């Protein structure tokens, strides 16, 4: 048996059950065997007829398509890296500030 | 010389540079548990950058 994987509708598929759809939260997700962490939230990213999910320049995936309704989404990361923390000595006190 | 000129000119220096700042493990593994479990046994190389 000789099978390849690449950006185009999925024919034979293996004997796993699909689940419901959540957006806007932190979830693993598994789209036509293409695994990812991060958050689900619509967007307008037109496809073509047969793409299936649509990279960016760091060669990160950036948007799929549902394949049972298709409607595409977009991927966004979970984490937030522009946060501060001011603080004066933890010895003298246990306040912060965050920026 | 009999008589003289006032000239002005001008010259241009750098002062500083842009601040930069680095997220190891967004970076490198980018919000995976596998990796960032993985580059738990390499090194302190993260807060030496
Ligand atoms: C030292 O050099 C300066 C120039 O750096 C000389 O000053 C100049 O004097 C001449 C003659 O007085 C001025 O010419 C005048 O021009 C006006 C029109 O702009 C005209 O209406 C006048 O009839 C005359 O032709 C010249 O403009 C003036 N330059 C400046 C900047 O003031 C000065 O005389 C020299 N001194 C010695 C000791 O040679
Ligand atoms: C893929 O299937 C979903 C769900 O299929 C439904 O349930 C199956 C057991 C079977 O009975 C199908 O014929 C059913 O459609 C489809 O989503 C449904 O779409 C219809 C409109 O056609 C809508 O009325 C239903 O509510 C939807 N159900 C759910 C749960 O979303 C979906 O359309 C199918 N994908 C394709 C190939 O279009
Ligand atoms: C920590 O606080 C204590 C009690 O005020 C003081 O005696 C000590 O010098 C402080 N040490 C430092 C490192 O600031």
């Amino acid at each position: 048996l000789s099978f390849e994987l690449l950006n185009a509708p999925a024919t034979v598929c293996g004997p796993k059950k699909s689940t419901n759809l959540v957006k806007n939260k932190c979830v693993n997700f598994n789209f036509n065997g293409l695994t990812g962490t991060g958050v689900l939230t619509e967007s307008n990213k037109k496809f073509l007829p047969f793409q299936q999910f649509g990279r960016d320049i760091a060669d990160t995936t950036d948007a799929v398509r549902d394949p049972q309704t298709l409607e595409i989404l977009d991927i966004t990361p979970c984490s937030f890296g522009g946060v501060s923390v001011i603080t004066p000595g933890t010895n003298t006190s246990n306040q912060v500030a965050v920026l | 010389p009999t008589n003289f000129t006032i000239s002005v000119t001008t010259e241009i220096l750098p002062v500083s540079m842009t601040k930069t700042s680095v997220d190891c493990t967004m970076y490198i593994c980018g919000d995976s548990t596998e990796c960032s479990n993985l580059l738990l046994q390499y090194g302190s190389f993260c807060t030496q950058l």
